[PDB]
């Protein structure tokens, strides 16, 4: 495998530092100029440094100059990433990429599959799962929605299951959203019969892995 | 000459 | 400083159709650009560089015509694997290099106007002290739609988030959540929570609504 595989993300909290790698194989590392890319949460790629193929010439884009150090260890084919004081805007998936030695154009052919960072001072914390009723304006031989808002939660992901995946048809469980609070919530929605509201369950399954949560939760008319 | 982004012979 | 942007932000296209990206950035050491394309969930790939002359496995639908300033990427009878995001990209003597902010191709069908859904908060939420209400627009197309939350009639701002959906893989359609946060002390100042909604599928504003309380 021609690749390039990154290392070191994770949660971190702002003012921290971190060190991210990024291991070459299948090519010759050594000939290469190599950069860091990162892409925020939902936002475009933005290029961050570089540095020549002989480990000299690191340079950074503006924002993180003197925050940020590129480097390299060519005996090991290895590609390093320093942060000395993380920001919550250094939130990022964070790729290492390779430069194209032939082309004048500073042309990026390689990359890895990235490593997320995560900047943020939340703990760890399980979902709070309230339903989302389905409406009693629901009309019969139409169709109704129903859900379950999984709020408050951190760090990412959570997952979601209606009746223990016995109903997938109709499912659509949103993205996560970063709140104000630093933590995060999402919505899981499902439309179904309405003539199915008095006579079938709904159950939303929610498991959150890193803080060992799983709850069941029973969405219903309300009274 | 050198290229500026990765050292390498233009 | 160094600015590089693409139009449009945004295109729909059928399988077999012609697209257009155009990119303007700051002029750079080359004049020369280079497109990448990223698929969700995915890493990006170098798509095409306009510096190069050797084939590449570049299946050759694609053409980077331009110089100076001012770019386009082209691709000729659209693929279904060519539905992503577009990146364009300069680089700079300081050195630098910088990316545009990526145009999205997306799968074009028929106009669809959302079903839209508006959820009270839970009476166990409210209790904790917090009011979410949500306002759910189902399947519909194109993913341009606005959500407006009126309460008592009167127009918020800052105190909601959206989210939505990937096109979805079978129908081609989106799906958004917008949820509006009060404390449960400004939720239960107030009766009429509203949604209204505008969509390319709808000739005038769609209203969900719920009285607090019923």
């Amino acid at each position: 495998q021609v690749q390039l595989v990154e290392s070191g993300g994770g949660v971190a909290q702002p003012g921290r530092s971190l060190r991210l790698s990024c291991a070459a194989s299948g090519f010759s590392f050594s000939r290469h100029g190599m950069h860091w890319v990162r892409q925020a949460p939902g936002k475009g790629l933005e290029w961050v440094a570089g540095i020549w193929f002989d480990g000299t010439n690191d340079y950074y884009t503006d924002s993180v100059k003197g925050r940020f150090t590129i480097s390299r260890d060519n005996s090991r084919s290895t590609l390093y990433l320093d942060i000395n004081s993380l920001r919550a805007e250094d939130t990022a998936v964070y790729y290492c990429a390779r430069e194209d030695p032939h082309l004048l154009i500073a042309t990026l052919d390689l990359w890895g599959l990235g490593t997320l960072v995560t900047v943020s001072s939340a703990s760890t914390k399980g979902p709070s799962v309230f339903p989302l009723a389905p409406s009693s304006k629901s009309t019969s031989g139409g169709t109704a929605a129903l859900g379950c808002l999984v709020k408050d939660y951190f760090p990412e992901p959570v997952t979601v299951s209606w009746n223990s995946g016995a109903l997938t048809s109709g499912v659509h469980t949103f993205p996560a959203v970063l709140q104000s609070s630093g933590l995060y919530s999402l919505s899981s929605v499902v439309t179904v019969p309405s003539s199915s509201l008095g006579t079938q369950t709904y159950i939303c399954n929610v498991n959150h892995k890193p803080s060992n949560t799983k709850v069941d939760k029973r969405v219903e008319p309300k009274s | 000459s050198t290229k500026p982004s990765d050292g390498n012979s233009t | 400083d160094i600015q590089v942007t693409q139009s449009p932000s945004s295109l729909s296209a059928f399988v077999g159709d012609r697209v257009t990206i155009t990119c303007r950035a700051s002029q750079g050491l080359t004049s020369f650009i280079n497109w990448y394309q990223q698929k969700p969930g995915r890493a990006p790939k170098l798509l095409i560089s306009s510096a190069s002359s050797l084939q590449r496995g570049v299946p050759s639908r694609f053409t980077a015509s331009g110089s100076g300033t001012h770019f386009t990427l082209t691709i000729s009878s659209l693929q279904p694997e060519d539905f992503a995001t577009y990146y364009c990209q300069q680089s700079y003597g300081t050195p630098a290099l910088a990316f545009g902010g990526g145009t999205k191709v997306d799968i074009k069908r028929t106009v669809a106007a959302p079903s839209v859904f508006i959820f009270p908060p839970s009476d166990e939420q409210l209790k904790s002290g917090t009011a979410s209400v949500v306002c759910l627009l189902n399947n519909f197309y194109p993913r341009e739609a606005k959500v407006q939350w009126k309460v008592d009639n009167a127009l918020q701002s800052g105190n909601s988030q959206e989210s939505v959906t990937e096109q979805d893989s079978k129908d081609s359609t989106y799906s958004l959540s917008s949820t509006l946060t009060l404390s449960k002390a400004d939720y239960e100042k107030h009766k009429v929570y509203a949604c209204e909604v505008t969509h390319q599928g709808l000739s005038s504003p769609v209203t969900k609504s719920f009285n607090r309380g019923e």
